[PDB]
RNA sequence: AUAUUGGCGAGAGACCGAUAGCGAACAAGUACAGUGAUGGAAAGAUGAAAAGAACUUUGAAAAGAGAGUGAAAAAGUACGUGAAAUUGUUGAAAGGGAAGGGCAUUUGAUCAGACA
RNA sequence: GUCGAAUUUGGGUAUAGGGGCGAAAGACUAAUCGAACCAUCUAGUAGCUGGUUCCUGCCGAAGUUUCCCUCAGGAUAGCAG
RNA sequence: CGUGGAGGUCAGUGACGAAGCCUAGACCGUAAGGUCGGGUCGAACGGCCUCUAGUGCAGAUCUUGGUGGUAGUAGCAAAUAUUCAAAUGAGAACUUUGAAGACUGAAGUGGGGAAAGGUUCCACGUCAACAGCAGUUGGACGUGGGUUAGUCGAUCCUAAGA
């Protein structure tokens, strides 16, 4: 019913969920047969991987 | 089969000495297998885990990486490498146990110690 | 999560639960049960005229000996009260799912308290001294409150041989 | 410091469901007391009034 | 162990005190003060035949 | 050559498996009781990894609702599984001073086989 | 009731269980006194009460005889295999 | 017929889900019981031939643990007695200040000590549990501060006695 899409006593858990989801997986392959801070960290190490004179001989 | 009368093959003294072993010999039970490569060119097979020398990981959702040990927890009987972590939205970042016989060697950390380690152990470095 | 019932459709609802709440069970029960069914808004200004003593809770079940009063007479009992932390805790549920609610965008002036529940949570076990050097138990009886508002939305027949010929026989007969 | 306050209150909940006045309450009480279950009363003193 | 069930300090309390004439702890101050004692029946007691 | 329920060091079992096994699998001869001699418990199990629920919102707060971690929160430090007694809610049914049981059938609900 | 003494009371000290102490009540000796409390021998002694855990099939009794003087406790005969 | 453990065998079952538990579903046994479906669960378990035993519960005023009805009931009625405004606080019959009314009545509900207790004294923070209503308050919880001797005692002397 939640593939095709009051008060109930009736629930799926996630669990169940995921196991019917990979049972069904199991079956067809038989039927056939027949983050933020990682992205700123790399960024971050990608990008860190004449001439004047002032003053002059004396003492102000 | 056993033989000595010195060995024991019971299941609970074994598991208690493991459990109760010392930081010394926590420090052998920690052993890596080394590379093919490292195998080649010093002829020994693994060798107790340091924190200076680098690994790669063969086992687990983290195989296919590689970095430096960042630390030996022998009191949790892991090895932390700064590479392989965990991240979350906050910025932090928690440290992966692995295990050191899920790990392989690609670079030992060499002293004097590690040198007759080696040449004791059967080695032929350089 | 694993509330006594859930709605189907959990986007015209919301949910909200209390648990080991120190307040007596039996009068928390009647509470509930006298909510149950009710628009919210409506059910909120029953409890607050409960708790200005305009109206009364019927004490259907935990009423042995209990006084009689003349604010019965509207849900049709002799035996009601005004249990004020019942009134007050389930006054906070009853807010807390109005929040709720409004924060996942449902309609407030449709909203009807679909589902309520209150068990028996661990007890708080006091001990008191008593005559000849005893000690008997005194106890406090918590409750676990949950509730759900929910916005309201407004044959093949085989027959014999012998009854397909009478059926056959009378439409030849008739036009 | 945070997590460790955290980690003391959900600690403390069995002690304050028992009613305890804190980590040093420790009063144990017997299973059953003589005085009250070693009862035959004769026709003369008894234990209480 | 032929000590097992058996290094407790009991006694029944006699016919008519209400309770079941099992021997019982004395003492007092610790949840073990009263309770039943000895038997193969009670938790903590003697089993029956113990194994030799 | 013989003895050995103490001490120290070992190896084992058709033994017990947290009401069992030593009183004690755990800061157990502890906590607690008694003037004292002495008496003497209860108490093991999140997860592979604390990653132990950041952040928004309601609330004085505990907490709740979204969200998130995780294979799983039908694992949330009340934590593997999670029985019965007893309880709440929902649906169905019965009820003129007990209920329960046996034989037989009606009614309502529900269901298997056999379909060449 | 008694209330200036055979008075009331604190502290120290002495007397210890088949013992003490007693203006004598078998009173009191740590809520325990016709025998204090604690541990052990010790799982002490049973003429007696209560209880004693799965199924089916087949067979299936016994108060009636003589005795240890008679009660008590035992023997024997009969009945079922 | 059923249970724990043991030797042999089924190259037995199992992460495409072991054991356990729940079940308005199905079947076989006269029965003890056995078998299958669904749900939950998350790592071990069974058939047969034999061995072995701490092997089958309704009762024992049985043992340990847990839970009902009684029942929101009995009751929280000794010690003459409380009221107003403000402040604090989410919240005040119960906290603080002020305003009132009372009481102990110097053989006190005052001021100190002995035995005993051991920090309860005082300050700051502070309400999960406790104070049989309440609580912002506390002899509670958390963190600290505080006990100054030639002259006050012990210490010395001896009493009954040891
Ligand atoms: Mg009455
Ligand atoms: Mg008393
Ligand atoms: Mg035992
Ligand atoms: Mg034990
Ligand atoms: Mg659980
Ligand atoms: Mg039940
Ligand atoms: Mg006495
Ligand atoms: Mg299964
Ligand atoms: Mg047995
Ligand atoms: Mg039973
Ligand atoms: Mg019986
Ligand atoms: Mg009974
Ligand atoms: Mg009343
Ligand atoms: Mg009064
Ligand atoms: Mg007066
Ligand atoms: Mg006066
Ligand atoms: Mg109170
Ligand atoms: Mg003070
Ligand atoms: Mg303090």
């Amino acid at each position: 019913q939640n593939k095709k899409n009051s008060i109930t006593t009736r629930t799926l858990s996630k669990k169940r969920a995921k196991k019917i989801e990979r049972n069904l997986k199991y079956a067809t392959q038989r039927k056939l047969l027949v983050s933020s801070l990682t992205l700123v960290k790399e960024a971050l190490w990608s990008v860190i991987d004449q001439g004047t004179t002032l003053g002059g001989p004396f003492f102000p | 089969a056993k033989q000595s009368l010195d060995v024991s093959s019971d299941r609970r003294k074994a598991r208690k000495a493991y459990f109760t072993a010392p930081s010394s010999q926590r420090r052998v039970l920690l052993s890596a297998p080394l590379s093919k490569e490292l195998r080649a060119q010093y002829g020994i097979k693994a060798l107790p885990i340091r924190r200076d020398d680098e690994v790669l990981v063969v086992r687990g959702s983290k195989k296919g990486q590689e970095g430096k040990i960042s630390s030996v927890y022998r009191l949790k009987f892991a090895v932390q490498v700064d590479k392989v972590t965990k991240e979350k939205v906050n910025g932090a970042s928690v440290p992966i146990n692995l295990h050191p016989s899920k790990l392989v060697i690609t670079k030992l950390h060499l002293d004097k110690d590690r040198k007759a380690l080696i040449q004791r152990k059967g080695g032929k470095l350089e | 999560a694993r509330y006594g019932a859930t709605s189907t459709n959990p986007a015209k609802s919301a949910s909200a639960r209390g648990s080991y709440l120190r307040v007596s069970f039996k009068n928390t029960r009647e509470t509930a049960q006298a909510i149950n069914g009710w628009e919210l808004t409506k059910a909120q200004k029953y409890l607050e005229q409960v708790l200005d003593h305009q109206r009364a809770i019927p004490f259907r079940r935990f009423n042995s000996s209990i006084g009689r009063t003349a604010q019965g007479k509207e849900f049709g009992v002799t035996k009601a009260r005004w249990p004020a932390k019942s009134v007050k805790f389930v006054q906070g549920l009853l807010q807390n799912a109005a929040a709720n609610a409004e924060a996942k965008g449902l309609d407030a002036t449709k909203l009807y308290v679909s589902h309520i529940q209150v068990n028996q949570a661990p007890k708080q076990r006091r001990r008191t001294y008593r005559a000849h050097g005893r000690i008997n138990k005194y106890e406090s009886s918590p409750s676990h409150i949950e509730l759900v508002v929910t916005e309201k939305e407004e044959k093949v027949v085989r027959l014999t041989s012998r009854q397909r010929g009478r059926i056959a026989a009378q439409k030849r007969i008739a036009a | 410091r945070s997590k460790a306050d955290r980690m003391a209150k959900m600690e403390r909940r069995e002690r304050n469901r028992h009613a305890k006045q804190g980590e040093s309450d420790r009063h144990n009480a017997v299973s059953l007391s003589k005085h009250l279950f070693s009862g035959k009363r004769g026709v003369g003193k008894t234990d209480f009034r | 162990s032929e000590k097992a069930g058996h290094q407790t300090s009991a006694e029944s309390w006699g016919t008519g005190r209400a309770v079941a004439r099992i021997p019982r702890v004395g003492g007092g101050g610790t949840g073990r003060s009263g309770q039943g004692a000895f038997g193969n029946m009670c938790r903590g007691g003697r089993m029956f035949a113990p194994t030799k």
